[PDB]
């Protein structure tokens, strides 16, 4: 079914104003007026911030306001403080058949610019895991911000899709602020390729870390 | 004011049936909609299901997905809604939240808009219980690669039920290191990861070790050995 | 012969007369040929066809060359043959069931007699037929003398959304010229058991769903008063205008019968016009045995009654009656001219043609009129008495036979017996809830094995919270005490272990 | 027999059969006797009577005990002596005049089967001919391979508020729960010389008479682009909705046909569903011959057509197509968890579920099918330019003779002839403006003289400032150029001094 | 802006035909209703009839009293109504006036509120036949009973076409005398009245005398004589 | 059919209010909201002063208030000034059958002040149309304050409401407070009564003017 296109993850500093925007159909968010956005913080309740395009609860200060045209609704936080910093999701009715629609949410984090690029350091399979049948790569991306990162893999330049994921951020200051990625193969295929290349894209630039070819091409 | 409790929740085998409890608080409820929403790990919420107020129909509605195996009840004299849930996949494990809606229920605007969401309830569906961690080495595939620190790794795999307790050598180290929150990869294999960081000059003539434990199991001791 | 023989080749045409003469007749064997065979209890109530089995059994594609009267004849025969028998005894599937010998020949006379009840001028006698039996019925509810208006409709929904259009006409004229945006916030009440097609009332004609409010019911499927007070008291204190309330008698699964004295005097209380849908009790308004089960009735704005489903009228008949004269001419016109007037010669009184929203008026009274007649009050009578009779005598036997439990208290109110059946494996089963599970399944099972035998065929339904039941209903006039004793036993003979 | 016996011992009963088979066959006697006596040219129509004589004649009076059997054979008896005969050749009062055979005993067949289209259960081959029937007209539209959904109407005005409903739910589904008070003003476009189903369906339906625009007809009697653009703009500026055009193919008071080509690039222009109504056109499609007239019916969205007027069947039979799958289910239908289960014998795709307002409606498809079967589109082509020839022939007359004046500009449509007719003496009189005061009561004097000896009817209104004219129709199928020939003279002769 | 001129007007025997005319400016006429309205001297305003906008309906409604005889007329390409009478009775007698829907036809509240009021036109229907005025003395019935003044007169009757001119002893008096307004009392009887006031001592020994002169007829002169 | 119910005449001075009652039934001024009052000046078209109970038109004086409740309408004129003296109309939507209905109508005149005492007089039959077989009573009512006044006919106390009209204001001169009416009647019919009396009602107090008994008790 339908689900709301909203940008993964937003960011500003203290005292200024950002913009979220919340991208549907002519069947759920151009059809409709009744356009929500609700606020999430981790373990806890959903709140609801705006109804109706642009109208605010009890409860919810003036300076989050909600307006949209056509196909697109948008969420603007004006005057950013610590404690805005979450997770932000839209919600649309979408007729009968589907009823309700929600957003893939927004986390906005208040700090904001390029402030720390990442260190990307790799590691192959063990001995160990060899002998038992299985090979691991693992990619450690260690201590960056902006929160927001898009990593991928690529065996002897070509891009691997299959046997891969990545953990998200939790409650630990540290682990915030770091991700592992870890790539599943067999040993007889991680024997077919050479090099083996772990490339992370952040808001700062981006930055690849490898292993070289053992043969002359 | 407005308060809604969920309960029900744990660990469940698949296949089997299950009820989900939403106590509500601070409103006259048999005149009031109920509606159950589903929060599942690392993605967004998704509707379940919606019952009405029964000044307006009462008739419950339900998702595609989950049609003619969940069941949503209410007992109006007590203040409490059910979700029953039959025949659980292991693909139905989420957070399941309870909603009220927002308006005023003769309104006009009524059955549109939701709020007063509790606190919601964890509805994990067993992957089958299996034998203790495996624990795997991660570090330098050559001698002396390093520049002036070099890094260190424990990977634990093969585990289930959850959590591992990981420790390096034996509780000594409580700065320079970093334990990944768990993950879980293809074909049901729960996957966690420790790093340490120490000097390049150590390597290969101090000893470092990697501690794990699982309670219902083993406990397993892991060494870095020389790169050469 | 048919070989030869085309439908060109009948009247109006100069040799026609001969084989038109011939044709009707050899259709007419056919239609006694399949009408006797259908009352007996030898024969299967039903055999199950698919669809595109059909399609490719027999060709149904339309034709353009004319195709010869063998052909046609053939055509006739082979729909009669996979269509299914409505008259059959041991046919409990749908609440229309049965077939009078009276009404059919009037509805065969109707459709040569061929003409349009929108004015006396063509429809002369008819007319008339339709003033005297609308009278009767209107003296027979508590009516002074039968006074009052009546409308002929095809269907209870179709009379629902006339009752409930009359009903906004009445405290707001203005909707005609400008629509429901116009006005203040129309709210209605009804019972939580009725029929969905006063909510598809609803939204059709642009009042809105949400502006219906349901009341809530006790065990036996009646209207609380308490409730229905207060919500009424709630919405005319938010500036809603309370206009309608419409009030049950004979719910169509449970048979339930709303308090009629109570309402009628809230009705009073907070000037709200009273619809009154016996649709499913009419009948019982012809006994006076029985009469105090419909007490209120005489205090009642709008009536709706219908007598195919009740009398056994041949298909669609519905009647809306409504205690104020002049009422649909008003409410329906979109001019003062309207061309019945003042040149034609027949008075205003009785034509009044331009009273409904068809343009078009089908002859339903005609077969109901000629049965009335022919059957009578007394008639009437004698077959709801005996319907209530096999009632009483089923509860009687099923209550205290093992394995039986009842989707509502008491009594059927009614002939409709709303009950559970528990096979013997699950019998011993009493724990809380978990026994829905097989149970929710089991009016299904038995279902389908009845329609794969063709032995008797009983209706099943949910409603609501409660899981799949069986709802055996006694509107058949071929049934007799066999049948119910037959049906007993093959509901435990199949149902098991 | 008949004088002691009663319904009672009919069928059902055991000993019924001996019995009801020579009653059917005593009745059955009658009506074609009927029949035959009622197409011929001298049998006289109508001897007209006032309501009250007619009633007080006869006993009509209902029963409380049974009538005996002789009785109700005589009161059939009577009924058809005093009934129209409207087989009669010479008569055109109403646009669907006259019967056909093959229907008669097809409406017959109908009726005896006795049952409704609720669900596929219950009526198997009577859905199945439903689906061939809408297939096989919307192919012959010209939309592809018959796709698009459809329904069969109890008469055009339940068409035209269907389709507007269906309309206004394609813009927005919240008139269900919420009512047209929750939604923008919707504004509709429709001809100056539209008729009153609109209006009646407008008010209906809560969106009023006011917000249905009425755009301006030229001299030949079609609604001009330039003022229907000029309303659009008007509407669409002002913050209103434009959702529906209704184009009028064929109007019912002169045969005019709206140019559907030229508005359905302003539809697409401007994003506004397309209703076309051909209630009074159908015919025309039939005949390849004549078919360019209908040209951008391809493009329409919703149509309304009329087989009953157009190809003869017996009455109120009106079938709405519709270009868009899946519409009619959603907008109707409550949710629903009866009916539409999936629980069921067959899989939901074959439904067939709650498409319309009413709820059940009966097997009138049998006759359109088995008319189509038996005449074919080949014997439909024939009757139509049959027709339209005779209209030719009535014009070559009118148009060289004195005092006869079209009303529309130019030859006939179609198959309507407006016309004024002027009494010898009137003829002499130049204008000084006045002159409507005579020609007003000439068609009600000679209404009254043409009815009186009963040699012929010709329907006659007034319509808007546009004093009495007559509108005489070719839809019977045994008028012949003897009997136009015949009219002409007549009126001559009532007409003079 | 917008105006509305009636025209047709005058004095027309009962039974006979009359067209009024209303001549409009100022706004686009063919999307305008119209509606007629009559006023009867001294008895109020009374409607006549309404014909609504061809964009919206375009057919005549008329009044219980004026129905199947009155007919009401357009000419959208001259922006000029009509209202056409046939078979006037003596009730008809009114001044008519045309009037133009307060509302744009588009908007919800059209058909409901009427303005932009014309001058109208006065239409007198009257089957009086009498010649001449009657000229009849009002004075005491008997000398010196009225104290320090009297009051005399002259009462005018039988006069038609309305009205008359009363003059006091040859012109003399315009100043002392007062003339009432005409009206018409009982069964055709066109009725005036004027009053002049002098001593009680003058009677008898002075002459007073009243003129008065009928336009479509001959002039009359009363004298008051000695009330012996 | 239903006419409003207006009162005859009302009457202010400078400076003061007054306010017009216009009372229907349920099913006109009670059942809509389009009731509109109308100001009517002699010589002059209809002018609109209040449309949908209480709303004016463009350019019509801020002082001029428009009221309702259940089956009766007011207008109230504060602030009154002396041009305001007119004709007033209440008009009312009375549903599709009826379409509209209107009221008697009120004059409001602008005074307040009963001035003078009417001089009343009152004059047997003519001679002349006594000798015809006629005889005509006339009656003069000369002066009168502020606004309307009413006049009733009563032959030897009885009251004769058959064959008598009185003469409508008109703006000329004094013809505003001054009042003509004329009885007729037959003489055999008005030798057979003894006394007639001309009897007046008005603001300031009555007046009664009458011709005394042939014969006396």
């Amino acid at each position: 079914q339908s689900a709301l296109t909203q940008p993964a993850s937003a960011s500003g500093s203290p005292g200024q104003s950002v913009t979220i925007t919340c991208t549907g159909s002519s069947s759920d968010v151009g059809g409709y007026k009744y356009v929500s956005w609700y606020q999430h913080h981790p373990g806890k309740a959903p709140k609801l911030m705006i109804y109706e395009v642009s109208k605010r609860p009890s409860g919810v200060p003036d300076r989050f306001s909600g307006s949209k045209s056509g196909n697109m609704a948008s969420l603007t936080v004006s005057g950013l403080q610590a404690e805005d910093e979450a997770d932000y999701y839209c919600s649309s009715y979408a007729g009968s058949y589907n009823f309700y629609v929600f957003g893939n949410g927004t986390k906005v984090t208040v700090l904001g610019q390029p402030k720390a690029n990442p260190t990307v350091t790799l590691f192959p399979p063990s001995s160990e895991e060899l002998q038992a049948n299985k090979a691991t790569l693992v990619c450690l991306i260690s201590d960056f911000y902006p929160g927001a990162v898009t990593v991928a893999w690529k065996a002897d330049g070509s891009p691997v899709k299959a046997g891969v994921e990545t953990t998200k951020p939790s409650k630990q200051s540290n682990n915030k602020y770091a991700a592992s990625s870890y790539l599943s193969l067999t040993p007889e295929q991680w024997k077919s390729h050479r090099s083996y290349s772990c490339q992370v894209t952040h808001e700062g630039s981006t930055v690849e870390k490898t292993v070289a070819p053992t043969e002359c091409s | 004011e407005v308060q809604l409790v969920e309960s029900g929740g744990g660990l469940v085998q698949p296949g089997r049936s299950l009820r989900l409890s939403c106590s509500a608080s601070g409103f006259t409820f048999g005149d009031y909609a109920m509606s159950w929403f589903r929060l599942a790990p690392g993605k967004g919420l998704e509707w379940v299901g919606l019952i009405k107020s029964r000044a307006i129909d009462g008739t419950p509605q339900y998702a595609a997905s989950v049609k003619g195996r969940f069941t949503i009840s209410r007992d109006d004299s007590n203040s409490i809604a059910y979700l029953q849930m039959n025949s659980l996949t292991t693909e139905d494990t989420a957070i399941y939240y309870c909603a009220r809606d927002f308006y005023d229920f003769w309104n006009e605007f009524s059955h549109r808009t939701f709020d007063f969401w509790g606190q919601g309830t964890l509805v994990t569906v067993s992957s089958a219980s299996t034998k203790g961690p495996s624990v795997f080495p991660l570090a330098p595939s050559s001698k002396s690669t390093s520049g002036g620190t070099a890094a260190l790794g424990c990977l634990v795999k093969d585990y289930f039920p959850e959590p591992v307790t990981v420790s390096w050598n034996s509780g000594a180290l409580t700065s320079g290191v970093h334990t990944f929150p768990a993950v879980l990869q293809s074909s049901g294999l729960y996957s966690l990861s420790s790093v340490v960081t120490v000097p390049s000059s150590s390597l290969g003539t101090q000893t470092y070790i990697c501690n794990v434990n699982h309670k219902p199991s083993n406990t397993k001791v892991d060494k870095r050995v020389e790169p050469k | 012969n048919y070989a030869f023989l085309h439908a060109t080749d009948l009247l109006p045409a100069c040799d026609g007369e001969r084989p038109t003469l011939a044709f009707l007749q050899d259709v007419m064997n056919i239609l006694l040929q399949y009408v006797v065979k259908s009352f007996d209890r030898s024969t299967k109530v039903i055999d199950f066809h698919y669809p595109n089995e059909l399609l490719q059994e027999y060709n149904w594609e339309l034709a353009d060359q004319p195709q010869n009267l063998e052909e046609i004849l053939m055509h006739c025969q082979t729909t009669l043959k996979y269509a299914i028998k409505t008259g059959h005894p041991r046919y409990f599937n749908q609440l229309s069931t049965g077939l009078d010998m009276v009404g059919l020949a009037a509805d065969w006379l109707t459709s040569t007699a061929n003409t349009n009840m929108f004015t006396y001028e063509i429809a002369p006698v008819f007319v008339l037929l339709e003033y005297v039996t609308l009278k009767k019925m209107r003296e027979i509810i508590g009516w002074p003398g039968g006074s009052g208006d009546g409308i002929f409709s095809p269907g209870g929904a179709i009379s629902n959304m006339y009752a409930m259009m009359i009903a906004r006409f009445k405290m707001f004229p203005e909707v005609k010229e400008k629509g429901m945006a116009a006005l203040p916030r129309l709210i209605a009440f009804t019972s939580e058991h009725s029929h969905f097609s006063l909510k598809k009332g609803a939204a059709a004609l642009g009042i809105g769903t949400d502006s219906v409010i349901l009341i809530k019911c006790d065990e036996r499927g009646k209207m609380i008063p308490s409730d229905l007070e207060r919500r009424i008291l709630e919405a005319k204190q938010k500036g809603f205008v309370p206009f309608l309330v419409s009030a049950t008698a004979g719910t169509t699964v449970y048979g339930a019968f709303d308090p009629l004295l109570a309402v009628a005097d809230i009705c009073k209380k907070y000037k709200i016009w009273m619809h009154v849908d016996a649709a499913w009790g009419g009948g019982l308004l012809m006994s006076r045995k029985h009469k105090w089960k419909l007490s209120g009735v005489e205090r009642a704005n709008s009536v709706t009654w219908n007598p195919h489903k009740m009398m056994g009228v041949p298909l669609q008949c519905s009647a809306l009656l409504v205690r104020e004269e002049g009422l649909m001419q008003n409410c329906n016109q979109m001019h003062a001219s309207y061309l019945f007037q003042q040149d034609k010669h027949y008075d205003l009184s009785y034509d009044t043609g331009d009273k409904a929203l068809q343009c078009g008026r089908h002859v339903d009274v005609f077969k109901l009129w000629l049965m009335w007649r022919a059957k009578g009050t007394t008639g009437f009578e004698a077959h709801v008495d005996k319907c209530l009779e096999l009632a009483e005598y089923l509860y009687n036997i099923i209550k205290n036979r093992e394995g039986y439990e009842m989707v509502f208290d008491g009594k059927p109110q009614h002939t409709n017996v709303c009950f559970w059946y528990i096979p013997p494996s699950l019998r011993t089963l009493e724990d809380n809830e978990e026994r829905m599970s097989r149970l929710s399944k089991v009016a299904p099972v038995i279902k389908a094995r009845m329609m794969e035998y063709g032995t008797t065929m009983v209706s099943y339904q949910p409603l609501g919270d409660k899981v799949n039941f069986f709802r055996m209903v006694i509107s058949n006039p071929a049934a007799t005490h066999q049948d119910i004793d037959f049906l007993i036993e093959e509901i435990e003979r199949l149902g098991q272990d």
